[PDB]
């Protein structure tokens, strides 16, 4: 059976003022809690970081 | 807060879908319990 | 016989994307024998195409060069014309010719909305693009799968249901004239589900989140006076995210043909169902 | 957990169908969920069967898991296998989602 | 429909969160090995 | 053999071949019963055209005007201009404010009077105290857009009950066997091409009419007769075809409707000189006549010279002398459409009309039972076994040679639940089935592959668009012999061409030009069968208007007029007659004499 597809909304409609519009608040929200989270994370994976060693040293 | 980003991926991610509301309580008991653990640990 | 196929899928799903990003918007002449000179006095269709039955079609735009000095203004009377003239094995809903049946809704060059009550740019250099509604099943051409439309009107019980026995059976039920402008604007619409096919969250969600049109029409039987299940439709479509999974967004008010505002309705929905939620607990106590 | 195996059953076919899933995309449905689809209708029909004498619970039974059943109905052309995979659908099940 | 100590609900809540992200960004409390290098120096 | 196509078979207690009003009502009624009732549409059902109506819901109820339902019958009877069977339209009058009421029930949204009442509004035609009450308001009109939500609030009760709907199935053919019984129906999904043979007891034969046979007319592009060509296929005769009313105004050059009942709120007409003339032809009711009257005297006018607009070819319809209130309040779907479709802003300009093909009084003949008949071949009328026409496709004479104007919703509903009440009262629900003929559907299959695989040198197009200007300029408002006669040549030959059509598409998944094919065949019977008809009445008698004989003979052409299409292959049409009743149901209404006015 061949599956039915379909085309994308998004990819064929004119771009209008209220998908602007509620989308930037979104994309603000969004932004705000990736941030704080991103940053957690940064804090995180760089203190996990090992210390300096010598030069050629092994173990 | 915590149902707003279950709503997220919910809605968003198609794969997310899968999860039942019982499993996604059972995620956010545990996350509670999770917050109060950290909350009460950093003091100590 | 058969065998595992997941890498070969998986090649072709990707050198196909990638092709398909190259070749975009593939275009196929209608006719090629048409001498550039011609082409001046033509506006150019390109008409969306696809024949799933046919196991050898594939999507694709077809350019048609029409004089429109030989027809009417509207989308329908053009997709009408290239049919009867040029080709007529293209496929699309039509019945009422004045944007009352709604069949015809389809993307008329960016914007979903009734082919025979909308106009196309009469400049004769910029393209007209013609394709079936967006995130719906394509059948064949511009007819898409709106089943599931129907099925979830279907679900709202929209028939007017009446607790209390009528007095006397020989009278109609009361309602003032303020009683029925509360329906103005709102029992209007034609079930074209061009409005609930540009909602985002109808995109994401299609069968969880009931459309914009549905839920107008459960306003619509809500809002209305002779009915007497107010409280149980409210509660009824207050589950999971038959309508929470709206964000205000208001494509369904800016699209919409009839000039009707669905959004404003979704949002006194929510308000009703938000007083619902807490009256159920500070009423009975 | 009947109604949650035909999802599972429709998200498979969604996900197949996804315009994000340019690394999985299969023109034709393979056979096993060809038959996962046939046998699940088969269980959902004796069930229905099975409830004739609850006329409401035969009533949710379909309006809630025959829902899924109908768009997987939609997700496929009507060649291949379809009239027969859809035999026991097309009855009576396919006309109530129309 | 009242809500005893509704004001210390939300004051509680606020605490909360202001706590947890403190502790899990450690916002204030930040490294300057980073600004040694742009630091003049004593002594 | 045509066996690769795919054939299923189902079984029903009963079908309804429609989905308009009429089709809706019948099922829900028939599913009231307790009758496995199924539905056959190839359009959903809220996009029929009982949609597009906008004036109102005609019935006698008592709220703007003290009214009787005994004037409202003879009404009807004089705006039949008697050609009507007293009967049904006896039974019709005495239903309708129960159906209105019952209607009113369902939700239909009407528009309420200050007291809380359903609205009403004059309409062409009406009166009281039997014509000497002066205007009458009875027509229940919900806005504008009465059809609109008719239709959905008889949808929404129809999914209240389980209908089994088969949407976008067309009908392909009646399966009848020896005995002259419809036995049930062979229809195809447009899906994918399946063909359904679908045996049943009853089949309500409500499918609309053939509005598309004209050039310039008002019906949707889907009204194309299906109902009344598979009886005709079938051997059942036709009724009354050569009657076609025209609604006097429909926006020029585009064929859209403007509502009459703009006229019954205070509009006018005017020709070029800039003055209603409609006094001269009606001086009692001035514009609210007979829809027929009305047309008649627009032509006259723009042939007497007076057309108003450029190149004299229509009049206009003055509606800014209202207030913008009540034609935003009353009349604003018109007002959009009118604003679309001609670019005049109603409120503060004249729109252009002429008169347009807008009603079929013709179809499948029937007793007012809602059941089909036939001339028996001693020429007495016999009831088709398991058949029961109803609606616009019904010709129950309800309707006579001049449709009286918002009586058509009026005929749907009560005559859809008339006709589930005869099922009810003849059939019963645990009755087994015998086995469908041996040629279940040998010809319906080799029509459709026929169609399907053409390779003839004449495109649909070409031939639906040669039959539909052969009638638009011989079956026009005003008919002639000679044109007539010409006319039917023209049709001959185009019915000769249309056994050699071409065909495009080979494919059957939504193969919309061969259901257009498919449509134009019936189109051309029912042209062929008007025009006939048509040429053979030698008289002047309701829409019926010959410039030869403009008196119409009481004593000669008093009877329905028959038409047969027998060996469709040959194409030959034959004409036979039935007597018209005068007599009522029930002694409480005496039957209206024939009288000499008609306005
Ligand atoms: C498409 C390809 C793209 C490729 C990209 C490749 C990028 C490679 C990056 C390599 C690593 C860089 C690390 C920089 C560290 C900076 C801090 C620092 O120096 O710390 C010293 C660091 C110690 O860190 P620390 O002090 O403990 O804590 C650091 C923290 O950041 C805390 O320090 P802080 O407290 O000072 O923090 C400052 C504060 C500052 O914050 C603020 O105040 C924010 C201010 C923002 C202002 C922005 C203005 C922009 C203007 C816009 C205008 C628009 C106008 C439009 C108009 C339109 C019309 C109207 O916070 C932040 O900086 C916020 C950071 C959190 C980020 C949140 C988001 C994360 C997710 C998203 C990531 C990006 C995705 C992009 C996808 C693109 C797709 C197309 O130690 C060092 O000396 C290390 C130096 C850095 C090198 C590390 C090397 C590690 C190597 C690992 C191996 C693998 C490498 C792989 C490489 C691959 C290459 C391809
Ligand atoms: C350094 C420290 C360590 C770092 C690594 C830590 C890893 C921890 C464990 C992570 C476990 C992840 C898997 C479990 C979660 C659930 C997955 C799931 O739904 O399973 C089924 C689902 C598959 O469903 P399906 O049915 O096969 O797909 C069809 C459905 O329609 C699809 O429907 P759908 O909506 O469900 O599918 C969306 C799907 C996404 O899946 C897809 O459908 C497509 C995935 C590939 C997209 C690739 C990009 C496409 C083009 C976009 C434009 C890019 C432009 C770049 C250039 C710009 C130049 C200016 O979303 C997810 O996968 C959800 C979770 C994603 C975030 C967590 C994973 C992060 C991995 C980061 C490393 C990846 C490897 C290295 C890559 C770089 C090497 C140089 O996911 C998978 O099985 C795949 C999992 C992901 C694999 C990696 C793909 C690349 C992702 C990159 C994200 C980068 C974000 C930025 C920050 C990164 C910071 C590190
Ligand atoms: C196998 C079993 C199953 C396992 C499943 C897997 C997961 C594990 C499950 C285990 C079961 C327990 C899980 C933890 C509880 C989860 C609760 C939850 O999710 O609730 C959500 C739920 C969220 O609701 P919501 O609507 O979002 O509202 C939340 C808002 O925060 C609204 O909050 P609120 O406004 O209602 O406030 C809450 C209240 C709660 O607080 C209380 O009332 C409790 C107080 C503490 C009691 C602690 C008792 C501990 C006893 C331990 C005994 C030993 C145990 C040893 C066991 C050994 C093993 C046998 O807060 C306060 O009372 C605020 C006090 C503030 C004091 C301020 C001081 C002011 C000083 C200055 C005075 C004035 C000076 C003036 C000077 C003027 C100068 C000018 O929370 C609540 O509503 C309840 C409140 C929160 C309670 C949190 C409790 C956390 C406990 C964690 C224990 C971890 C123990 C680990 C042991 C490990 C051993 C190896
Ligand atoms: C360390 C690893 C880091 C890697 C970084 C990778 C970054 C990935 C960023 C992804 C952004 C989001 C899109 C992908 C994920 C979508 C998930 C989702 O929910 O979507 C589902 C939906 C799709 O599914 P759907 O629309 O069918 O919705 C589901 C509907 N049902 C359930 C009915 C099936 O959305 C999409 O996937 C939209 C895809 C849009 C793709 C846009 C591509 C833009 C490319 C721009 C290139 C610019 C180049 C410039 C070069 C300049 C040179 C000079
Ligand atoms: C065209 C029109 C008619 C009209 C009107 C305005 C316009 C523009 N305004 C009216 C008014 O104000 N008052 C009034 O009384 N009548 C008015 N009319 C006329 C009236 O509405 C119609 O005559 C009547 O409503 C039509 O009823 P009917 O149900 O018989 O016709 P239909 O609605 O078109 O129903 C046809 C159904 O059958 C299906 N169909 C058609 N062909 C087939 C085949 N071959 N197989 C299967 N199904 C078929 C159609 O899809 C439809 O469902
Ligand atoms: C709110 O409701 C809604 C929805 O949800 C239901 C929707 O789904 C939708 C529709 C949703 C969709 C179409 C979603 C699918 C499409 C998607 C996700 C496409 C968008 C993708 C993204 C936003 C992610 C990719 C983008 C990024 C990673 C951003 C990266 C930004 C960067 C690097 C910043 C670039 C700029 C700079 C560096 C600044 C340079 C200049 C300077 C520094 C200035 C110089 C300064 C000095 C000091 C000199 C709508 C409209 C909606 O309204
Ligand atoms: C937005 C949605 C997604 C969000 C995701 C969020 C993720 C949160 C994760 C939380 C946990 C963080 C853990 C951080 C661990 C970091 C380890 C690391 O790589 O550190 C760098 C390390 C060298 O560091 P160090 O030895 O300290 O030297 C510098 C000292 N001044 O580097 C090394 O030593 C290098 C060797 C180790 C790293 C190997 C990595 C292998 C990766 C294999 C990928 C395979 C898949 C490829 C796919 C594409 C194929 C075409
Ligand atoms: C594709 C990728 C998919 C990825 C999916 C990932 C899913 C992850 C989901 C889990 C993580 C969610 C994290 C949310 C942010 C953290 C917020 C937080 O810290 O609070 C958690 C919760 C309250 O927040 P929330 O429930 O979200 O909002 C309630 C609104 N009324 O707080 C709690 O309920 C915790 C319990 C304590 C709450 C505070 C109690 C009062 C505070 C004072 C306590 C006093 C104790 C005694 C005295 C001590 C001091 C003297
Ligand atoms: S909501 Fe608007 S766009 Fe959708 S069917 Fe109704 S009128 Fe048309
Ligand atoms: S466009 Fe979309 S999500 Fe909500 S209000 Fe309007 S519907
Ligand atoms: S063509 Fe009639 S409403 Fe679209
Ligand atoms: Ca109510
Ligand atoms: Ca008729």
């Amino acid at each position: 059976m061949r599956t039915k597809l379909y085309n994308a909304a998004y990819f064929l409609l004119n771009n209008n003022e209220s998908f602007g519009h509620s989308f930037g608040i979104r994309l603000k929200i969004v932004g705000l809690n990736t941030w704080i989270v991103g940053y957690a994370v940064s804090r995180y994976y760089f203190s996990s970081l090992r210390v300096k060693a010598a030069q050629d040293e092994r173990f | 807060m915590f149902k707003e980003l279950i709503h997220i991926f919910r809605t968003y991610y198609i794969t997310f879908r899968y999860l039942k509301k019982s499993n996604i309580n059972f995620l956010k008991n545990l996350s509670y319990t999770l917050i109060a653990y950290y909350l009460i640990i950093n003091f100590q | 016989a058969e065998s595992n196929d997941a890498t070969s899928i998986c090649l072709e799903s990707i050198s196909g994307t990638i092709k398909g990003l190259q070749k975009a918007n593939y275009v196929v002449e209608h006719n090629p024998n048409l001498t550039s000179e011609e082409k001046k006095h033509l506006k150019q269709f390109l008409v969306y195409r696809y024949n799933p039955a046919d196991p050898h079609d594939q999507p694709k735009y077809v350019s048609y060069w029409c004089d429109i000095k030989k027809f009417p203004p509207m989308f329908l009377d053009a997709i009408l014309y290239i049919k009867n003239e040029l080709d007529p094995t293209l496929s699309i809903r039509r019945s009422c010719r004045e944007g009352i049946c709604g069949s015809c809704a389809v993307n008329c060059d960016g914007l979903h909305t009734l082919a025979c009550i909308s106009g196309f740019n009469r400049d004769l250099s910029k393209p007209t693009i013609i394709t079936p509604l967006g995130h719906m099943f394509i059948l064949k051409d511009l007819v898409v799968d709106m089943t599931n439309f129907y099925a979830q009107y279907k679900m709202i019980e929209p028939y007017l249901k009446r607790k209390t026995p009528k007095p006397d059976a020989n009278k109609e039920y009361p309602q003032s004239p303020e009683q029925r402008a509360l329906l103005d604007g709102l029992y209007e619409c034609v079930l074209c589900a061009a409005c609930s096919t540009s909602c985002p969250s109808y995109w994401w969600h299609p069968d969880r989140y009931l459309g914009p049109a549905i839920l107008q029409q459960a306003y619509r039987w809500i809002v209305d006076s002779r009915d007497e299940y107010t409280q149980e439709r409210i509660e009824r479509i207050a589950e999971d995210v038959r309508l929470d999974d709206c964000q205000q967004i208001g494509m369904c008010s800016f699209t919409c043909p009839k000039g009707l505002n669905p959004q404003l309705s979704l949002k006194n929905l929510m308000d009703m169902v938000k007083d619902f939620r807490q009256k159920r607990i500070e009423q009975e106590v | 957990e009947f109604y949650w195996e035909l999802k599972t059953i429709y998200l498979e076919l969604s996900r197949g169908v996804a315009t994000s899933n340019f690394h999985n995309k299969r023109e034709v449905t393979h056979s096993i969920i060809e038959s996962d689809i046939k046998n699940s209708i088969h269980k959902y029909i004796q069930l229905i069967d099975d409830l004739k004498d609850y006329p409401e619970w035969q009533h949710k039974v379909r309006e809630e898991i025959g829902y899924y059943a109908h768009m997987i109905y939609t997700s496929v052309n009507h060649d291949g296998n379809f009239p027969e995979i859809f035999k026991e659908f097309n009855k009576v099940d396919s006309l109530y989602y129309f | 429909l009242p809500i005893r100590n509704i004001q210390f609900a939300r004051y509680h809540y606020l605490a909360a969160v202001t706590v947890f992200t403190y502790f899990a960004t450690r916002c204030c409390l930040l490294d300057y090995k980073k600004y040694y290098p742009l630091a003049s120096v004593k002594k | 053999l045509t066996d690769k196509y795919t054939v299923i078979d189902h079984t029903y207690d009963a079908i309804v071949v429609g989905a308009g009003g009429a089709g809706l009502r019948a099922a829900f009624g028939l599913v009231e019963e307790g009758f496995k009732t199924a539905c056959i549409t190839k359009l959903f059902p809220t996009r029929s055209h009982t949609v597009a109506a906008q004036g109102g819901i005609n019935a006698a109820l008592g709220n703007m005007t003290e009214d009787d339902w005994k004037w409202h019958f003879y009404d009807t009877v004089k705006g039949s201009d008697w050609l009507g069977d007293q009967d049904a339209i006896q039974y019709m009058t005495r239903e309708a404010p129960a159906a209105v009421l019952e209607l009113e029930s369902y939700g239909l949204p009407f528009s309420r009077t200050p007291e809380g009442k359903i609205y009403q509004r004059a309409f062409g035609g009406q009166s009281l105290k039997f014509g000497k009450g002066g205007q009458a308001r009875r027509t229940a009109c919900a806005a504008d857009r009465t059809g609109h939500a008719m239709l959905h609030t008889l949808f929404g009760r129809s999914l209240a009950y389980n209908c089994n709907f088969f949407i976008e199935y067309f009908v392909i053919d009646l399966i009848m066997d020896e005995e002259g019984a419809c036995r049930g129906v062979i229809c195809m999904s447009m899906a994918d091409g399946s063909i359904h043979r679908i045996r049943a007891h009853y089949t309500v034969l409500a499918a609309g009419g053939y509005g598309r046979s004209y050039l310039s007319c008002t019906a949707a592009h889907t009204c194309t007769g299906d109902g009344m060509a598979l009886a005709t296929r079938a051997g059942l005769p036709l009724e009354d075809p050569e009657f076609v009313q025209f609604h006097p105004t429909g926006i020029y050059g585009s064929g859209c409707l403007m509502t009459e009942g703009c006229r019954g709120e205070g509009g006018i007409l005017v020709n070029s000189n800039g003055e209603a003339f409609m006094e001269k032809y009606a001086p009692t009711a001035k514009d609210l006549a007979s829809r027929d009257v009305v047309s008649r005297a627009m032509t006259i006018e723009i042939l007497e010279g007076r057309g108003v607009g450029p190149k004299k070819d229509h009049i206009f319809l003055q509606l800014h002398h209202l207030s913008p209130e009540t034609l935003h309040q009353r009349l604003p779907g018109i007002s959009e459409t009118a604003r679309i479709f001609a670019g005049v802003d109603v409120t503060k300009e004249p729109a252009p009309v002429v008169p347009t093909v807008h009603y079929n009084m013709g179809g499948v003949p029937t007793n007012w039972k809602t059941e089909v008949i036939t001339q028996d071949k001693n020429g007495k009328d016999k009831i088709v076994p398991g058949l029961l026409a109803a609606g616009e496709n019904a010709c129950a004479s309800v309707h006579g040679a001049n449709r009286l104007g918002a009586n058509s919703l009026l005929d749907i509903v009560v005559f859809g639940r008339a006709a589930a009440k005869l099922v009810k009262e003849k059939l019963k629900p645990g009755t087994p089935h015998k086995d469908l003929p041996k040629n279940a559907g040998e010809q319906a299959l080799a029509r459709l592959d026929k169609y399907r695989f053409a390779n003839g040198e004449y495109t649909t197009h070409h031939v639906r668009t040669a039959m539909q200007e052969t009638m638009q300029r011989h079956a026009a408002v005003f008919r002639i012999e000679k044109l007539m006669a010409e006319g039917v040549q023209k049709l001959d030959h185009i019915y000769e061409q249309s056994k050699s059509l071409k065909t495009f598409d080979r494919g059957l998944v939504w193969n919309t030009d061969l259901i257009e094919t498919l449509e134009l065949e019936n189109l051309l019977l029912c042209s062929k069968q008007t025009l006939l008809a048509g040429l053979l009445r030698k008289e002047s008698r309701g829409a019926h208007a010959r410039d030869d004989f403009k008196e119409r003979d009481d004593k000669n052409w008093m009877k329905h007029s028959l038409t047969w299409i027998k060996d469709v292959n040959t194409g030959k049409t034959e004409v036979t007659y039935r007597d018209v009743i005068n007599h009522t149901l029930d002694s409480e209404v005496t039957p209206v004499p024939p009288a000499k006015r008609s306005y």
